[PDB]
């Protein structure tokens, strides 16, 4: 609250709105703060929000999921235990044993 | 789930639910403190409006989401859409596997094939080409084959014909209307980034040049490629299912040749004389001995299957000229020659591809058609047709009619 | 009418798409309706074989399954 | 009448504004 | 003729003289604006109008009041180059000067003290570019002008559909500019009802009440009286001769001793001429007419003082004796005829509710905010503040004029709200018209259509936050303390800013500047729309108001509107159109006075046009202009017929003005059917500008028109000689007679050079002047892209075939000769901008350093030490442009990828590669890198150099600016002092530093010399002020979003040709898409042996009617011969005398024309030159409906050497035989549009997946799948084909993990799918199962 | 209109002619891009009842 308060008076005295770091000097605290708090204050947009179009088209039906696995990968994570696997009884049975174990 | 310069978004049923825990949170402790009857009812309400507004919204006051005008879209209206639901209406699926561009002529191609685009199929078969790279041991592993292709080394091209071969793809146009908006296709590897389509088909698609755009989908698994091969091929549907009538008919350069190739005129080079047989009567065009349409007398073979499942023949001197003696060479067997006889305009020349269907079956049809439409296109090009402001001829009694 | 025709529908799945989803979906759910598939767009929705052309051996093939032991 | 609209009305069953008696 | 026209002249065919010349065609865009913005000392348009509206500003009662005296613009922030590269907006400071007055408690108005508060700032308001556009966030948008309904009221029919019982309605709409709608309307019963906006209706009576006006009014104002005596006994009665007709006698009618009527007799012409002449006023009538007939007034019981009969009430022959025996002689009572005058008023009163002035007001009150207790105050207050309050309401200047316009008035000027006279008018009129007298509007109609613009649009905003702020100012006022806070601590910036900011930013129409192409501007600029805020909508109208009107003449064009989900909705302006005086459309017309056709132009609005009789364009006059037929084709109101020759008031301008500058384009427009017509002007707006600017060879002429008027080339400010030329710049040294005496001066023009567009193209300028070359004021000093020599080059025409070759042209399809691409004239310049943004994230800041993990040096090369691509290298897919690495910490891999890295021995860095790298396939040269920083992180090695460098190259641009003006003011003081005292090889020597000191004699030269010390020293310090702010400009810190640290955004420039599948297309509307490129072997060659460029396909040309494609293919030809021509004795190098002959022919071309020529023109230096331009073809220009006849084609091919058919024999490359049938060969225009091939291609395999629902989606521009529909569906539920249905919307994507399980096995060589379900039913499931429905999956 | 177009396309067509042929274009393209919306609300409704 105190960080909108004073960009109203600086608002017109400055003619424009106070640099990123003039309320800094205003406020008490550390003032490299402001960005971060000035983060945490927004609140949340609605991923239902309607975007481009008006088509229904929804903000929440562009936001990708990075948390799968593509399977252009999932391919190599079959095939790089058979590769180890192979690789690791070409060896002597302990070599294999102990690489397995380390 | 967060988003970029580290602010957030939400789903709208968070701030309902939010509510009406809230809500129902504070009543549960207006149970223990014993407030007036007045108070305790007063939150009951706003519960059951919260519980409401939750379930579908727009029932009673329509309640608006934080800072925003807007309405927040409530459970029943995630179901709910237009038209019904969003889940299989219109549109109803992205899916994988596919492309699309411009699409231009290619009268080359037969009936059963299309073009496409070098780069189109590198990266619609990238698992197929993964697969068979690594099944004949030109790669070590999956991801060898990756950085081959992304490297685009030589060596991949010929891979992609063996995957390419036998493996249709679907073609597919903007409004489907009836079946055939969505044909099987042999593919063709083309250079270039546009999709060459038969021009027999631009019919049955309503497909005209003018810049439109038509998608490709792979049939990945087995039973897909029998089934388009089997039902959605080009060459299994040649007829309209709302009419026996072919819909593969040629549609207007080509039959422009055929209607200039058997045609008459009074007087041209060769007239009246007689000649052995069709092949030779090429012989006096090509040479430029004769002229393309001279009445004329030759000797020609028709055939006639009248016999029990069994093909007569029969041979005579037909009066004829050289441009239909020339077509001759292309009609199968028990056709007469009566069907070619004629000045083959549109509408002949599509009950002329009818009867052969019923007669001969599919197969001799199909590579029929394709032979019509190389023959019309090449004796088109020959006849040097062109639109001049001095071939629109005015009425000389115009202006007294007026 | 071909408008009215189509309202009745044996599969509440297929009716709850074309028509209106809330109405459709409180008059069946009251009755317990039990939904056998049986039809097209009830199958397309839940993702498996079309009980017509190809799909037609297999769903025709577990009809009769059904209702026996 | 004629047209789109006509094959519509026929489907659609709808009785006509001022029709006969059978 | 001027300068640049002796370069190139148009052969100009076409007969009608041009008496006007087209006018600015930015007019309507610049004109609007200016008056908004501009100090104006009374109520015109502008900020000066709507601040004198809500001023002055009083808070509540307290006679505590706020005035306004005057406001300035201050100097803008940015310009408009810098604006744009930064991404804020172009504006300008708004400084308003506030005047705070205090009275007294309680006092005579007085005041204790007044502080006047200097200029407190609010917002920043945009500015217009010198092209008329607006730059919101660094990016160029246009705001068209709309077309809406006019204010005022509007009579209206509702024929037809309504309760299907036919006999119309008729309805009356006062629509205000601001303010509630006031909504009069009938209905079957002819019951008058009102509803204020769209709300519920209510009985029309109730507003009277609401004016305080009690039932006895009522029937006064809209009702005569019937006066009846009752004298003797029993009721005599006045009579009104003339309200006998249309009515049957009731009783025995006679007076004046004369009985001329017995009873059921109608009364016709013979019994109203007796009692007129008679003068019969009085006769005796019986006691039953008065059964039905309603008494006018209030009579009450003098005795019992008890009321006797209400006002609007039917009188019985019992209720005349309780009236009588209580002593009333009169009884007034109403005169009705259902055909005149119907008792349409009465019968409202008794479906009214109320009685007094406060029922009334309560059940308006209760109707507009219903559930709400009503009050006394309430009720009073709100209906005062609908159609009463300066505030609320108002139907301005034109509403008003239109409103009193409409009702038959004097005044054409009035009051801005609604009085009750104005109210209580229009209910008359609207009853008038029920009667069968006068006659209802149409809304289609351009006179009842009023055109708005930027200026006044923006007003309306502006306004918006006047009283959103006005709210909160009395408010802050309300409480204030003495004289501490002042006329700034209480109005803010953000609350007015953020009206005018919503309206630029996101208003429908507030739009990105259509610019790939000059017209595609100039046409945008011009354009109405009658969509947006205040307008209709696509799903509303209603064929009625997209279709083409009468009134659309010479002021809409008919044939350019979109083809899509609204046509007709749009249009453009005409050519010659005017906003008119009050906002109509007017259009130009000549004064036909008697017989004579008179020169004088007159501007005729829509209802002015009206009564005139218009002659026609197209009419034969000669010597002094009379006509010479003594009847010709005219226009007089909505209909055309010949008219004689002395009636016609007026006469048509130009044959071009019924259509627009994009239409107007289109040669032989006059042969080609309006379909395919309007697809040529819409299809030439989407032609991307070409390698090497040609020139059209067919023409209309308005190209140099439309070439000048948008601002992609640069005119000449003032005329002179060329001083110095560059690529860069030029330099102009002014003639004296436009030179001002003052700072001497030359002109400077600072080219644009190559840069990005909107649409991603190439904005490029060239020099086409020379060095020391005289230019006038008004003459072309450098073509934009697609302008050649002051003209407007679209693309380049080329030798074009009409014949079937081998079906490659099947549809529309175009094969194209390679000679084409060799040439690299069809070639494209893309410039794209790609950005990296350098974020913060809760895992910790992102790098832009060069230490990418696992990445060789062969990506490295192309990158310096700092990660940015170097300038110039030339760049193709997948090469780093800008390094970015974020940081992702300790991974947690796995074992199997633990010991790969143990075995090979990598440390796998804790820092992920973002890297800003190529997209796939797009290949281009880095023509450009900029970086922005936030302020306070430190800028890195190349960003201090690239700013550094811009300082220098900075310091540079104004030096010279310096060095070149220094000479040119020095130049004037040399030539000033050799005036009186010239020494011309003394004064040279010494320094010319040196010379201020020399004076002069007395004479005004030594005031002249005086002025330009003056000037000289401001230019010293205008510089260095100019030099230090542009210094700090550089240095500043950029100001970023939210979170970004830095951002570099690298301009790549692609040259991309042509290819199969791109689209092209004629002026004609003949479409095409290009099949194959054909060798040069294959192409068919005419006997001379020159191939041909390109091979149609006839067959479009009839079926589509547009015969224009072939002209201009035709008169192509022409045109090209009478260069070959030239060129074959420019290169035998005769001499000027054969040349000169040769050329003068041309243009005569065999009778009356109107081009005129030569040898005026210096026999020379200036006849050789122009015969240089054209040798590579002769242009011609058609007018649009004057074009050129075939006659004049067919001669023009004699002179030609060509053959009149305009077909040739051509020869097929391949087997060398002849073609049968000669064929038409030609040059067409043939532009190239930006739909381009490698842009709609797409393709993808396995891409990202949304979220919430697991479906293709593309993130990376490998752009998720084709969208799979319903219609396609059901094409495979036609065929059998189950299991490509079931793929398609399970495994291929819907089914998350069925798609893994695929993948594994199409590697593994193993065709099948385990399908599993879909996520989207999956997810329903839980939806449903989220509210209190059970479903489950039954049995097995 | 009972005053028809005397004129061709072979020849041309002056100021009015031209005027009262556009509305017969625009009405044309009109009625298709609404009879393109009416074919398919009618394949529509006759593929849900079939
Ligand atoms: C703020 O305005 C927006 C929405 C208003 O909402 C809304 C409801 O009110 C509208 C108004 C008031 C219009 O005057 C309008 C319009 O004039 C127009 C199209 C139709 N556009 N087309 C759409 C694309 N398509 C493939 C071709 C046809 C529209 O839909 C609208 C439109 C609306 O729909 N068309 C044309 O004028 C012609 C024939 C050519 C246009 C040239 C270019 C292409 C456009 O100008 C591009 C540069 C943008 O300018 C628009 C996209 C605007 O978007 C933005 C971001 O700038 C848009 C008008
Ligand atoms: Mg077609
Ligand atoms: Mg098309």
């Amino acid at each position: 609250n105190k960080l909108n308060r004073i960009s109203r008076q600086m608002l017109q005295e400055m003619g424009r709105e106070p640099t990123p770091e003039e309320l800094a000097e205003r406020m008490l605290m550390p003032e490299d703060k402001i960005r971060k708090v000035l983060k945490i204050a927004k609140e949340p947009i609605s991923m239902e929000t309607p975007i481009g179009d008006d088509e229904d088209s929804h903000l929440g039906d562009f936001i990708e999921d990075t948390t799968l696995e593509l399977p252009l990968d999932s391919a190599t994570t079959e095939s790089l235990r058979a590769a180890t696997h192979d690789v690791l009884a070409g060896l002597t049975a302990r070599e294999a044993k102990v690489l397995r174990m380390r | 789930v967060p988003l970029d310069g580290g602010r957030f978004a939400t789903s709208d049923l968070n701030d309902l639910y939010r509510r009406v825990i809230n809500r129902n949170n504070r009543l549960k402790r207006l149970l223990d403190l014993a407030a007036p009857d007045i108070i305790v009812r007063n939150e009951k309400r706003m519960l059951q409006e919260a519980v409401d507004a939750l379930l579908d919204n727009g029932r009673r006051g329509r309640a608006i989401t934080g800072s925003n005008k807007r309405p927040l879209k409530s459970l029943a209206d995630m179901i709910k859409g237009k038209q019904g639901r969003f889940r299989q209406n219109l549109l109803g699926k992205r899916v994988d596997y596919s492309g699309r561009s411009v699409i231009t002529v290619g009268p080359y191609l037969r009936l059963h094939q299309c073009g496409l685009p070098k780069k189109m199929a590198l990266e619609l078969f990238k698992p197929f080409i993964y697969g068979k790279l690594e099944l004949r041991g030109l790669a070590t592993t999956i991801k060898a084959a990756k950085k081959m292709v992304e490297r685009e080394e030589a060596v991949v091209w010929d891979i992609l014909d063996e995957v390419i071969r036998e493996h249709p793809v679907l073609l597919n146009r903007a409004p489907t209307l009836h079946r055939l908006g969505i044909q099987a296709f042999e593919p063709v590897l083309i250079e270039g980034k546009a999709i060459q389509l038969h021009p027999l088909v631009c019919a049955a698609y309503n497909a005209d040049f003018d810049g439109d755009q038509m998608a490709v989908h792979v049939p990945l698994t087995l039973e897909a490629q029998l089934e388009a091969r089997a039902l959605m091929m080009s060459t299994n549907n040649i007829l309209s299912p709302a009419n026996g009538e072919p819909i593969i008919v040629p549609s207007q350069d080509v039959v422009l040749g055929l209607y200039y190739m058997t045609r008459d005129c009074v007087n041209a080079k060769g007239e009246g004389m007689v000649l052995t047989g069709p092949k030779e009567a090429e012989r006096l065009y090509r040479s430029g001995l004769a002229s393309l349409h001279a009445r004329v007398k030759v000797r020609i073979t028709e055939y006639e299957k009248d016999a029990n499942g069994e093909l007569v023949a029969k041979t005579s001197l037909k009066d004829t000229t050289v441009g239909r003696a020339i077509l001759w060479m292309i009609v199968p067997k028990g056709l007469p020659y009566s069907i070619v006889n004629q000045a083959l305009g549109k509408k002949a020349i599509s009950k002329m591809l009818n009867t052969c269907y019923r007669i001969l079956g599919l197969k001799p049809t199909v590579i029929f058609a394709d032979q019509i439409m190389y023959t019309g296109f090449a004796y088109a090009a020959r006849s040097g047709a062109s639109v001049g402001i001095d071939d629109m001829v005015i009425p000389e009694k115009k202006h007294e009619i007026i | 009418g071909i408008t009215k025709a189509s309202l009745a529908t044996e599969s509440f799945i297929s009716a709850a798409s074309f028509q209106e989803t809330t109405r459709v979906l409180t008059e069946a759910a009251v009755a317990g309706k039990r939904d056998e598939l049986r039809g097209l767009k009830e199958n397309v929705i839940v993702g498996r074989l079309i009980p017509a052309g190809t799909g037609y051996a297999y769903h025709q093939d577990r009809m009769r399954r059904r209702a026996a032991g | 009448t004629g047209g789109l609209p006509r094959v519509a009305d026929l489907f659609e069953a709808r009785r006509p504004k001022e029709p006969a008696i059978l | 003729y001027s300068y640049t026209e002796k370069k190139r002249i148009r052969k100009d065919f076409g007969k009608r003289p041009q008496v006007l010349d087209v006018p600015y065609l930015l007019s309507i865009q610049l004109d609007s604006f200016q008056k908004f913005i501009e100090q104006d000392p009374e109520g015109q348009y502008g900020l000066e109008a709507a601040f004198r509206s809500v001023f002055p500003i009083q808070s509540y009662s307290g006679n505590s009041e706020l005035q306004y005296v005057s406001y300035r613009l201050g100097e803008p922030v940015f310009d408009v180059q810098e604006c744009q590269i930064r991404g804020v907006t172009y504006s300008a400071p708004l400084r308003v000067k506030l005047r705070l007055v205090i009275y007294e408690r309680e006092a005579p108005e007085g005041t204790v003290k007044d502080i006047k508060e200097q200029e407190v700032y609010m917002g920043e308001i945009p500015l217009m570019t010198d092209n008329g556009t607006f730059v919101i966030n660094g990016t160029e948008r246009v705001i068209v002008s709309q077309l809406h309904r006019s204010p005022g009221v509007f009579f209206d029919s509702d024929k037809g559909k309504t309760h299907s019982s036919g006999k119309v309605l008729y309805n009356a709409r006062i629509i205000p500019y601001r303010g509630s709608w006031l909504d009069f309307e009938f209905d079957p019963k002819d019951n008058l009802f009102v509803r204020i906006d769209r709300r519920r209706k209510l009985p029309a009576t109730i507003i009277l009440r609401a004016l305080n006006y009690t039932t006895e009014q009522i029937l006064d104002l809209f009702f005569e009286k019937v006066i009846f005596e009752i004298r003797d006994n029993k009721l005599q009665m006045e009579l009104v001769p003339e309200r006998l007709r249309g009515e049957t006698a009731s009783f025995d009618i006679e007076a004046n001793g004369k009985v001329y009527v017995e009873k059921g007799r109608r009364i016709t012409a013979r019994h109203i001429r007796q009692l007129e002449k008679d003068d019969v006023k009085l006769i005796e009538v019986p006691v039953e007419y008065i059964a039905g007939k309603v008494v006018a007034k209030d009579y009450i019981d003098e005795s019992t003082g008890e009321l006797i009969c209400a006002a609007n009430m039917e009188l019985s022959l019992d209720l005349l004796a309780k009236l009588s025996q209580s002593g009333h002689k009169r009884i007034e009572t109403l005169f009705t005829n259902d055909l005149d005058h119907g008792p349409y008023i009465s019968e409202t009163l008794r479906v009214d509710p109320t009685n007094d002035r406060l029922s009334a007001l309560v059940e308006i009150y209760r109707m507009m905010r219903p559930g709400e207790p009503p009050t006394r105050e309430a009720a009073e207050s709100l209906f005062e503040n609908l159609f009463f309050s300066e505030d609320r309401y108002d139907l301005s200047a034109v509403g008003r004029m239109k409103f009193n316009r409409s009702l038959l008035r004097e005044e054409i000027e009035g009051s801005g709200i609604l009085s009750k006279d104005d109210i209580i008018d229009v209910m008359k009129k609207l009853i008038d018209i029920r009667n069968g007298k006068g006659e209802v509007d149409d809304i289609d109609h351009l006179g009842n259509r009023r055109i708005r613009s930027v200026g006044e649009m923006a007003e309306n905003q502006f306004r918006v936050g006047l009283v959103r702020v006005e709210r909160a100012v009395k408010e802050r006022l309300s409480l204030g303390d003495l004289d501490t806070l002042m006329p700034q601590d209480m109005i803010n910036a953000k609350p007015i800013s953020a009206a005018v900011k919503e309206f630029f930013g996101s208003s429908q129409l507030s739009q990105f500047m259509v610019q790939n192409n000059p017209l595609s501007e100039i046409t945008h600029k011009r354009r109405i729309s009658a969509l947006g805020p205040g307008g209709l909508t696509r799903e509303r109208a209603g064929f009625e108001v997209r279709d083409v009107h009468p009134t659309h003449y010479g002021r809409v064009c008919p044939i350019e509107t979109p083809e899509g989900p609204n046509i007709g909705l749009i249009n453009s302006l005409s050519v010659y159109a005017q906003t008119n005086e009050y906002g109509f459309l007017e259009t130009p017309y000549r004064k036909v006075t008697d017989g004579v056709v008179t020169d004088e132009i007159h501007y005729l609005s829509a209802i002015e046009e009206g009564n005139y009789v218009i002659a026609q364009a197209n009419s034969n006059l000669d010597e002094e202009g009379h006509f010479v037929e003594d009847l010709v084709t005219c226009r007089s109101k909505g209909e055309s017929s010949l008219f004689s020759r002395d009636q016609v008031d007026y006469m048509d301008v130009s044959t071009q003005q019924v259509v627009s500058v994009g239409a107007s384009l289109i040669p032989f427009l006059e042969h080609d059917d309006a379909n395919r017509a309007l697809m040529g002007a819409n299809m030439q707006r989407q032609a991307v500008p070409t390698l090497r600017a040609d020139k059209p060879l067919v023409g209309t002429g308005m190209e140099r028109a439309v070439a000048v008027d948008s601002g992609v080339t640069a005119v000449a400010k003032r005329g002179g000689v060329v001083q110095y030329v560059d690529a860069s710049r030029i330099v102009i040294k002014v003639n004296e007679d436009e030179m001002y005496p003052g700072e001497a001066g030359i002109d400077i023009y600072n080219l644009t050079k190559y840069t990005r567009s909107n649409q991603n193209t190439c904005i490029n300028q060239m020099p086409c002047v020379s060095l020391g070359e005289p230019v006038e004021r008004g003459d072309v000093l450098a073509d934009g892209p697609s302008t050649d020599l002051g003209e407007l080059a679209l693309g380049q025409n080329m030798r074009v075939a009409f014949m079937p070759w081998n079906g490659y042209n099947f549809e529309d399809s175009i094969l194209v000769s390679e000679r084409v691409v060799q040439e690299d004239r069809f070639t494209t310049i893309h410039i794209q901008e790609l950005a990296c943004v350098s974020r913060d994230t809760k895992l910790g800041p992102e790098e832009i350093t060069a230490d990418i993990p696992n990445v060789g040096e062969a990506a490295l090369s192309k990158l310096d030490e700092s990660g940015i691509v170097y300038i110039g290298a030339e760049v193709t897919g997948g090469d780093i442009l800008v390094g970015k690495v974020t940081p992702k910490g300790e991974t947690q891999l796995t074992p199997e990828e633990k010991l790969l890295r143990a075995i090979f021995g990598e440390k796998a860095s804790d820092v992920k590669d973002s890297s800003l790298r190529v997209p796939n396939g797009v290949s281009g040269t880095v023509i450009d890198v900029q970086v922005f920083t936030r302020d306070g992180v430190e800028k890195d090695k190349r960003a201090l150099e690239i700013e550094e460098m811009q300082l220098k190259q900075a310091k540079k641009d104004l030096s010279e600016e310096l060095q070149i003006l220094e000479a040119g003011l020095f130049s004037r003081i040399r030539a000033v002092l050799v005036a009186g005292g010239v020494e011309a090889e003394k004064l040279d020597k010494l320094p010319r530093d040196r010379w201020l000191e020399l004076g002069l004699t007395d004479e005004e030269k030594q005031n002249q010399l005086e002025q330009l010390a003056e000037q000289y020293d401001e230019l010293k310090h205008e510089f260095e002020k100019k030099l230090e702010a542009k210094r700090r400009k550089i240095t500043q810190g950029d100001d970023l979003a939210p979170g970004v640290l830095k951002i570099v955004k690298v301009y790549l420039a692609v040259k991309r040709r042509i290819q199969p599948g791109d689209k092209m297309a004629g002026r004609h509307g003949n479409k095409g898409v290009i099949s194959k490129i054909n060798p040069i072997e294959d192409m068919p060659y005419d006997e001379n042996g020159t191939p041909v460029d390109i091979v149609l396909n006839p067959l479009g040309v009839p079926s589509r009617m547009n015969i224009g494609q072939i002209l201009e293919t035709h008169l192509g030809m022409a045109a090209k011969g009478i260069g070959d021509k030239i060129n074959a004795m420019l290169k035998q190098q005769q001499e000027v005398a054969k040349l000169r002959e040769f050329i003068q022919r041309a243009y005569d071309l065999g009778a009356d024309v109107r081009q005129k020529v030569d040898l005026s023109t210096f026999s020379d230096e200036e006849v050789m030159r122009l015969a240089e331009n054209l040798r590579k073809g002769m242009p011609i220009a058609t007018p649009v409906f004057d074009g050129a006849k075939e006659a004049e084609i067919k001669e023009l091919l004699k002179l030609g050497d060509l053959p009149t058919s305009g077909q040739i024999r051509l020869y097929d490359g391949r087997t060398g035989e002849q073609f049968e049938r000669p064929v038409t060969v030609g040059y067409m225009y043939m532009l190239k549009l930006n739909h381009l091939v490698d842009d709609k291609m797409h393709a993808r395999s396995t891409g990202s997946y949304s979220l919430v629902t697991q479906q293709p989606l593309g993130g990376k521009a490998q752009f998720g799948g084709q969208r799979f529909g319903e219609m396609e569906v059901w094409a495979l539920e036609a065929y059998g084909a189950a299991y490509t249905l079931q793929e398609m919307l399970t495994v291929k994507s819907d089914d998350v993990n069925g798609r893994t399980k695929m993948y594994k096995n199409i590697v593994d060589g193993n065709h099948q799918m385990e399908p599993g379900m879909p996520e989207s039913f999956n997810v329903l499931l839980k939806e449903i199962r989220s509210l209190g429905i059970n479903i489950e999956l039954e049995d097995e | 209109i009972e005053t028809p177009i005397t004129a061709n396309f072979r020849e041309g067509l002056n100021v009015l002619q031209y005027f009262i042929s556009t509305h017969g274009a625009r009405k044309g393209l009109a009625d298709t891009a609404l009879k393109t919306a009416n074919s398919g609300y009618l394949t529509r409704r006759l593929v849900d009842v079939a």
